[PDB]
């Protein structure tokens, strides 16, 4: 199915306290493959996955050169935003940037992203057409007028539609045994007791990849977010993911309830009900 | 300035069998700003060989990290994640519930 | 990434139209033309971005090809002052500009009434010492560099008296020697058979 | 908004030199190039952003620094045996977008200072025959024997600089196309009407500014030291 | 591979 490559950059100002923290991570799908951390001693782009270690010195030297360039840019950007918002100099602020591309089943371009946040809020985003910008506020309109006048978008369009797909393709064949797998969710159900009148039913999916999953609870009534509490998908740490979902039920008819699991690993969506 | 508290999940990498080697995980996500401090506790005491993943973030821009340590669960032993963030007036302890 | 310009040198007559091309294999998201005069920095002419687009500057028309892999520079009714070196450049994927090597344009004037002549001129502060001025010759006339090693001969240049609305080509030859005279100065050059050589 | 300085520079081989380039255009990105004989530009070094720089096509034997947004100094060390060139700086609002070029700097590195000479300058009066044949008078100025090729030529009439009727050679003559350090010659012409030439009151001067040695450089050959100086020659109208 | 050109806000 669809695939994606994403770079995530964070830069954090540490005021009357010195130079900014800069962290960059690259992903192919739900798998990290590179990092750079201004605070590490190495000052190098570093491998984080087995199938990228096979790249040669020139790949590492370029990636290192280019990520240090990004880091100075994000450094100037902290000072510039401080100014757009007349914030004083004693606060710690955050700039985050994301970019990359999705390919479809056939590995041809589907979608591109390039967006920024400041202090946790949307600041500027390239739009799905890759031709114009969405500024969230009038500070972000300054940025926008500056990047239109210097035609940033066209240049980003060539990279997103172009180079970015070529890299994802390259990687999708280097990391074939890792990246082009799917693990189907392993499932099972727990049953407790809320004191003594009603019990919770919890539905578990374990060691699946990639991360997208759907769990819904149904009743021979129908659907109910009657606290179907749903936890964020979480990493097991080995490459796979976990998720759970619980509905609360009257403690004498648990068989009315079914857990449906959908994952691109499952030939057909699983249905689970409580074996008493 | 937007701020958010971390969601905190504490769990093992594999079904917790006594006697069997495992990883204890503390997953914190949804938080802003990024500066965070997480310790893992054994019977109330700090565990020292704790590792973590690289700072990353979500679609909504909030951050996430995974803290983890190799361990071997036993019948008696008790574990916990302890979290400190600017949104919290008191580090929050969250206990390893070996089924929920 | 590569930008090929053609042709390297182009020499036309005042009044004629011309076109110069800049080609690549790869799409360029923006493109620029410059003109450089010798001993000077290139002057920026235009920036094009949209495929198909057409911009005008003075006597110049610039075009960006529809697939954005080519540009052309067209001049209508060229004038002597259009002379210079033309360069295209394009956005580089590593934070620079990709430059083609140039087209050198020379725009030669129409000499309405050519009167080719060679004059000896004497130094203002002496007996001895002189030079030979070859002057008022038509524009296809090529002046070649010296035969001997201590005869010195300059490139032809255009002189413009816009007061008398008048243009003339010329060149200058001199020698340290003793056999060298204005009759033989330009022996190495093909010279109009009706060239005036006074007594 | 881009300035390079100075226009002309001269150094003995092995004597390290730094070229300056400043801009108040507010441009993030800066570039250095060199250009040679009737040729094109080659990228030396550039910098997309402050505190960052990276190599161009011909980096070896050069260095740069970029600590202030407005400035991008280029050091020419005992490089490649390479250094005599026209050096051009440029800047652009962001990297990859359109560049604006400074006026450039002409750097010559000689083998020995005994090779530096000022120009001799002479003016040649128009001939009787041209005058009777065309009713125009041509003066020729010849600056000969200079090294380095760092000269600026100008014509003056009756105490003021003139531009109409002046054609100066775009390029100098190498007197000996073989040596890399041969001396040079340069000619210029001024044509005026015969009536104007034939007035004895009219004064014509051919002025040559030469850039050579400074006090920096001490000197011990027998001849006068070839410093930066103006050399002139003049002629006056001839009544017939 | 990350962008080879950078630009400021």
């Amino acid at each position: 199915g669809s695939h994606s490559m994403r770079y995530f950059f964070t830069s954090v100002s540490r005021p009357g306290r010195g130079e900014p923290r800069f962290i960059a991570v690259g992903y192919v799908d739900d798998t990290q493959f590179v990092r750079f951390d201004s605070d590490a001693a190495s000052q190098r782009m570093e491998p984080r996955a087995p199938w990228i270690e096979q790249e040669g010195p020139e790949y590492w030297d370029g990636e290192t050169r280019k990520v240090k360039a990004h880091s100075q840019t994000h450094r100037v950007d902290l000072g510039t935003l401080r100014g757009y918002y007349n914030q004083s100099e004693a606060g710690s602020h955050t700039v985050q940037r994301m970019y990359g591309c999705d390919v479809g089943s056939d590995w041809r371009f589907l979608r591109g992203y390039h967006q920024y946040a400041y202090d946790g809020k949307d600041y500027i985003a390239l739009k799905e057409d890759l031709r114009s910008w969405t500024a969230a506020d009038m500070a972000a309109q300054t940025t926008k007028h500056k990047w239109e006048a210097a035609h940033v978008a066209e240049q980003l369009r060539a990279y997103l539609e172009g180079t970015c797909v070529e890299w994802l393709r390259r990687y999708l064949e280097n990391g074939k045994e890792t990246l082009q797998r799917t693990d189907a969710p392993k499932t099972h159900m727990t049953h407790h007791a809320v004191s003594d009148h009603e019990a919770t039913l919890r539905c578990w999916a374990l060691s699946f990849y990639p991360a997208e999953i759907t769990l819904t609870w149904q009743r021979d009534g129908e659907d109910q977010t009657q606290d179907t509490e749903l936890v964020e998908t979480r990493p097991a740490g080995d490459g796979t993911f976990q998720k759970w979902a619980a509905v609360v039920v009257p403690s004498g008819q648990e068989q009315r309830y079914t857990c449906h699991v959908q994952h691109e690993g499952l030939p057909k969506p699983l249905t689970l009900r409580w074996e008493p | 300035m937007i701020q958010r508290t971390p969601k905190i999940q504490v769990y093992s990498r594999h079904p917790a069998e006594n006697g069997k080697s495992n990883f204890l995980n503390c997953y914190v996500s949804g938080f802003h700003p990024s500066d965070i401090e997480v310790d893992l506790l054994k019977n109330g005491e700090r565990i020292e060989k704790v590792e973590h993943s690289d700072l990353s973030f979500s679609k909504d821009w909030s951050f996430y990290l995974l803290y983890y340590t190799e361990f071997t669960p036993t019948e008696k032993d008790e574990y916990a994640c302890r979290v400190n963030h600017v949104t919290l007036s008191q580090p929050k302890i969250v206990k390893w519930d070996r089924d929920m | 990434q590569l930008l090929e310009q053609s042709p390297q040198f182009l020499s036309i007559q005042e009044g004629e139209n011309l076109t110069v091309y800049c080609n690549s294999s790869s799409v360029f998201s923006s493109l620029q033309w410059y003109r450089q005069e010798p001993g000077e920095g290139p002057v920026l002419l235009v920036t094009v971005v949209t495929g198909g687009e057409v911009k005008k500057l003075k006597r110049l028309t610039f075009q960006f090809g529809d697939a954005r892999k080519d540009s052309s520079l067209h001049i209508t009714a060229a004038q002597p002052g259009d002379t210079g070196l033309y360069l295209c450049a394009g956005a580089g994927s590593q934070g620079n500009l990709i430059f083609g090597k140039g087209t050198k344009l020379s725009v030669k004037p129409n000499i309405q009434n050519p009167d080719p002549a060679v004059y000896q001129l004497r130094d203002s502060k002496s007996s001895d010492k002189s030079v030979c001025l070859f002057t008022d010759f038509d524009s296809q006339t090529n002046v070649s560099q010296s035969k001997d090693s201590d005869v010195y001969i300059t490139d032809k240049t255009v002189l413009d008296m816009r007061s008398m609305d008048f243009k003339s080509n010329s060149a200058v030859a001199w020698s340290n020697k003793s056999d060298f005279a204005c009759a033989n100065a330009f022996n190495n050059s093909i010279i109009p058979e009706d060239t005036f050589f006074p007594s | 908004g881009i300035t390079q300085s100075p226009k002309y520079l001269f150094r003995k081989e092995g004597q390290n030199v730094t070229l300056s380039c400043e801009q108040n255009l507010n441009h993030d990105a800066m570039y250095w190039y060199r250009q040679d004989p009737g040729q094109g530009l080659r990228l030396i070094y550039y910098s997309q952003i402050v505190n960052d720089f990276q190599k161009g096509d011909i980096a070896e034997g050069y260095s740069v620094s970029r600590e202030k947004k407005e400035s991008f100094p280029l050091t020419v060390t005992s490089a490649q045996k390479n250094p005599t060139a026209f050096y051009l700086c440029a800047s652009s609002s962001r990297s990859s977008y359109e560049q604006y070029f400074g006026p450039g700097t002409r750097l010559t590195v000689t083998e020995d200072l005994k090779n530096v000479f000022p120009p001799e300058v002479a003016v040649f009066e128009p001939s009787e025959a041209e005058i009777s044949h065309t009713q125009k008078a041509t003066l020729v100025c010849l600056a000969t024997g200079f090294y380095p090729d760092h000269v600026e030529l100008s014509w003056w009439v009756n105490g003021k600089e003139v531009h109409s009727g002046v054609s100066t050679d775009p390029q100098p003559l190498k007197e000996q196309p073989a040596l890399n350090d041969s001396r040079y010659s340069l000619s210029s012409r001024l044509r005026v009407s015969a009536t104007f030439w034939q007035n004895p009151r009219n004064h014509f001067r051919c002025q040559v500014q030469f850039y050579g040695l400074s006090e920096n450089d001490e000197w011990t050959q027998d001849r006068a030291k070839p410093v930066t100086q103006i050399v002139s020659a003049e002629a006056w109208g001839r009544a017939d | 591979g990350i962008l080879g050109f950078v630009f400021t806000l």
